[PDB]
């Protein structure tokens, strides 16, 4: 209710559906869309749904054949229907039958109705923990591991019509980030913009952004800090990344030996970072990582991850933007 | 002969996983890298008279897996369980990373080789039998290590490699 306030929501019971990580959370009219992740003893293909307004959780209403069970895969949005791409399938209890993924579902949000966009032609390698986002009608996805070393690829498909629609790979120029995996990816302007991430050897605390117009990656200089700025976040993996009103908003995600909690501002303008100021009456979340967000209006919704230890989570906590 | 194996280095922090991996790989020693950086290393030499292709996964971290260690300790053919000769934390440490690696792959008879690094130091702490007895509670071998100065580096990862060979015959 208050400007810049944590309020605590109430979270999935397990009688709706079992506290996960490694899922996707999905925006869409006034309702949180949570799909797959990991249970702790197996994976998970159900389909949530979260309405604001009520602060309700729901076992959402389907029909058609979901996509297997996966955990580290995408979800994006376009107008109507939800898509899910990649991930990783298996059996978890019995570690067998395990492969990365590059299959395509549709969500119709209106009919429930399951698709899946069999692609005919050459298809990205089959990968998880990459990052997804959608522009200019096509749905973009950039890096990721594909089950014998991380990626630092890109790929878009148009999302228009299933039966004229193919795979393109992005010829990407500039300074392309080292090949990353668990990290996230957030739209602001006309640019898509990735913080940090599982880059192992190369793994630093840079911000990079991708122009779309002309394929150009570009790192953030943000060395200014040393001329009076705050320093930027440290660095991690597995955190959520949020864009609102010209600003980039960081939270979670594990950093080294830690699980910093800190929700970091990025003003995206003014190169800046920040470390937003709670208020005193914010029922603060723990630290965590693997969790996933979106934003419905002027809020940011935080939904499930590991909280320490091995505790899987299923709350869900809202942070009002001004 | 070319095949290709899977290893995966695990162990308490600061053990020599890193420095003990670089060594067979560089053969140098490096005093200081990166207590949390976890990244895959690869080599091709011959053992037991067959080309072997070796994808080492250094770990480090805390927290869940990221998508490639997850992935490693899953398709991991064999494991290096490290600990330091003079921490015994790090020792008591080796049967919860067994457990660890015993309920990831639903299975008790998985390939792993038991090390005792910085046997160099003259400050040992975690007597040699010690380890031995549990090595051979375990049924795995037990090589004693020092990255410092390449004892039994070559032969602590070879071993894991005729290991995996062995499971791989029955
Ligand atoms: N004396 C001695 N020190 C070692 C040896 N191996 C590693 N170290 C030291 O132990 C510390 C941690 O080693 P490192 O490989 O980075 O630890 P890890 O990667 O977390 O397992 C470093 O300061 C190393 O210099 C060894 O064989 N002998
Ligand atoms: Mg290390």
């Amino acid at each position: 209710g208050t400007v810049h306030r944590w309020r605590r929501l109430p979270p999935c019971d397990e009688f709706v559906g079992a506290r996960r990580s490694k899922h996707t959370v999905v925006a869409y009219k006034d309702a949180i869309y949570v799909f797959g992740g990991d249970n702790g003893k197996t994976m998970l293909n159900d389909l949530l749904r979260f309405d604001v307004k009520d602060c309700s959780w729901c076992r959402a209403f389907t029909t058609g054949t979901p996509p297997a069970p996966r955990y580290h895969h995408s979800a994006v949005v376009y107008g109507s229907s939800m898509f899910v791409f990649g991930g990783y399938t298996g059996d978890i209890y019995s570690n067998s039958n395990l492969k990365n993924k590059n299959d395509l579902f549709e969500y119709k949000f209106a009919t429930g109705q399951w698709t899946e966009w069999k692609i005919e032609g050459r298809l990205p390698v089959a990968r998880s923990a990459h990052g997804a986002t959608v522009y200019s009608d096509k749905l973009w996805i950039f890096a990721g591991y594909d089950g014998n070393a991380r990626l630092n690829d890109m790929w878009t498909i148009g999302l228009q019509d299933r039966e004229l629609t193919c795979w393109e790979e992005v010829a990407q120029s500039g300074e392309i980030p080292p090949s990353c995996c668990n990290f996230p990816v957030a739209v602001c302007r006309d640019k898509m913009f990735v913080f940090s991430g599982q880059s192992g050897a190369k793994i630093t605390n840079n911000l990079f952004q991708f122009e779309f117009k002309d394929k150009t990656w570009t790192r953030i200089p943000t060395e200014h800090l040393l001329r009076g700025s705050p320093p930027p976040p440290q660095r991690r993996y597995g955190h959520t990344m949020v864009a609102f009103d010209r600003h980039l908003y960081v939270f979670g995600g594990a950093a080294d030996n830690t699980l910093p909690n800190e929700l970091h501002c990025y003003d995206v303008d003014f190169q800046t970072w920040e470390v937003v100021q709670p208020s005193s009456d914010s029922e603060l979340p723990s630290g965590r990582l693997f969790h996933a967000a979106a934003v419905i209006s002027d809020a940011m919704y935080i939904f499930g991850g590991t909280v320490d230890n091995n505790i899987r989570s299923g709350e869900m906590y809202r942070f009002q933007f001004s | 002969g070319m095949t290709e194996y899977k290893l995966v280095v695990v162990g308490a922090g600061g053990v020599g996983k890193s420095a003990l991996t670089i060594q067979l790989i560089q053969n140098h020693f490096v005093d200081e890298y990166d207590p949390a950086i976890e990244d895959s290393y690869r080599k091709q030499v011959v053992i037991d008279g067959e080309t072997c292709l070796l994808d080492i996964l250094d770990t480090a971290g805390q927290a869940e897996y990221s998508a490639m260690r997850d992935q490693y300790m899953r398709t991991g053919e064999g494991f290096l369980c490290v600990f330091a000769i003079n921490n015994t934390k790090s020792f008591e440490d080796i049967h919860h990373y067994r457990e660890q690696i015993k309920r990831v792959k639903d299975s008790e008879d998985v390939p792993m080789v038991l090390v005792g690094n910085k046997c160099d130091l003259p400050s040992r702490t975690v007597d040699t039998k010690q380890a031995q007895d549990l090595a051979r509670s375990y049924g795995i071998p037990f090589i004693e290590t020092s990255a410092k100065t390449r004892q039994g580096v070559d032969d602590a990862f070879y071993t894991l490699v005729r290991e995996i060979r062995k499971h791989k015959e029955k």
